[PDB]
């Protein structure tokens, strides 16, 4: 552990400076040294987390993207042979992003989610945890991704049944899981209609529920139901 | 894409 | 040499198709591997190398901009104090950057500006080894900061006279290395008459020259000149 | 800060 002789505190204080300094990589490994600490993670900690690891996940899923499109042109008939160097950058990064999804899905595992007991902690935790599965999905091949998909699935399926149990359907972490389970059920899945009734369940069950809230609530959840609806847009 | 937060 | 074991084409490659994925860490890599086989670098190659590290070391000054912005609030009178965090991070992406600039400067001392010798080449190296020494001039303080600083000079002297007597006002390398050695001059040399007047006589002559191009080079060499006219905006 | 290529 490169961290361990850094207090928790300062590991906090520089994942804050990193942030501002847009050095996801570093922010990352400071929260990364903090979690190892062992104590359990507020609800700004695990927003640091989580953002600055959705930030270098982020970036290496783009770049396979684009090294994919490439790698499969390549591979269409008519196309010159230039040899092995784009499926093995294409692998290096996939690689890579491997790499950052068994770091993210370690920490959770040990032992982020079995302390976990509040719902805004716990569903945070599966939520992340059902994402990093995703993310393998997106560059799994055959049996293989199907247990990582059912293991995608099942964490969101628990997160979503603590959710309804114990949170507002305004509630930020709320909407943000049942918009990337919709995702997941449209992109990984091949579920369209469950994506689809998902997303507009969510978001009518939400909108019922606005006149709860203080102003600044109401945007952070008008927010993400946005996105609710620039999906189904985008799918219907 | 879709948005995912 | 972590590439010495893959060819010099496929690193070629492999720099393109990361560049493609904004990939630049992994192209500044394989460039280095590159320019490590030995062999003299065609223009596209050394364009390849230098897009790389300029974006490389473009995030760690950005980055360090950011973080030496709020470690002079938090050592001005009144700011609370947050103890040596800021310093030490800014410290680490400082020495990550002088690294980079390092590498930069030893890959062109071993061996690239030896063995260039026609301007188009040696000009890009000289203008290359300037700049570098000036990102190292951004973050030194001192007497160390002198000895950079004519180094960067000495660099960029070089570089100029060289260009004036082999390359037409309009080459875009000789335009570029004016660009940045009048910015050395404003920002570094603490010289701003001189910063203007080279870009004004650079840009005046290159105007007088453009006559002479093809319609591709004349957008070339013009979309240089108009970032003279910026600076001269900014500065006047 | 001014524009340098
Ligand atoms: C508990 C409060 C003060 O902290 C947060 C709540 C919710 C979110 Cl989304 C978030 C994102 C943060 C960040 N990017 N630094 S802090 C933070
Ligand atoms: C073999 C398939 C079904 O599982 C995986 C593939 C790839 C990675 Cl990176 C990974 C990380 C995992 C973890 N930390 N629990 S499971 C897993
Ligand atoms: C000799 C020709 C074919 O190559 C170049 C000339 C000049 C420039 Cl500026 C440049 C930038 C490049 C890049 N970003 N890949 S290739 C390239
Ligand atoms: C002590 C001062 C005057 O010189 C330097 C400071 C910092 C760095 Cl990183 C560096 C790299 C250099 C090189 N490769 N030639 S000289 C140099
Ligand atoms: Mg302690
Ligand atoms: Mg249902
Ligand atoms: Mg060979
Ligand atoms: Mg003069």
């Amino acid at each position: 552990g490169a961290m361990g002789s850094m207090e928790r505190a300062s590991l906090i204080q520089k994942a804050k400076l990193a942030e501002q300094a847009e050095r996801y990589e570093d922010m990352a490994a400071f929260m990364k040294g903090a979690v190892e600490k062992g104590e359990e993670l507020s609800c700004e900690e695990r927003n640091l987390l989580s953002v600055a690891y959705k930030n270098v996940v982020g970036g290496q899923r783009a770049a396979w993207r684009v090294l994919s499109s490439i790698e499969q042109k390549s591979n269409e008939e008519g196309s010159e042979e230039k040899g092995p160097e784009v499926r093995e950058y294409r692998e290096k990064v996939e690689t890579e992003l491997q790499g950052v999804c068994d770091t993210v899905l370690g920490l959770l595992d040990s032992h982020l989610i079995k302390e976990a007991g509040d719902a805004e902690s716990r569903v945070f935790y599966l939520k992340m945890k059902g994402d990093y599965y995703r993310y393998l999905a997106e560059v799994a091949t055959g049996d293989d991704k199907k247990r990582i998909i059912d293991s995608a699935r099942s964490a969101y399926q628990e997160a979503m049944d603590i959710s309804k149990k114990e949170m507002p359907p305004t509630n930020p972490i709320r909407l943000g899981l049942a918009l990337n389970f919709s995702v997941f059920h449209y992109e990984i899945a091949n579920s369209p209609e469950e994506a689809i009734s998902l997303a507009k369940t969510t978001f009518d069950e939400a909108m019922a529920d606005l006149h709860t809230l203080s102003e600044d609530s109401y945007k952070d959840s008008t927010l993400i139901m946005q996105l609710l609806r620039d999906n189904l847009t985008l799918w219907t | 894409f879709p948005a995912t937060v």
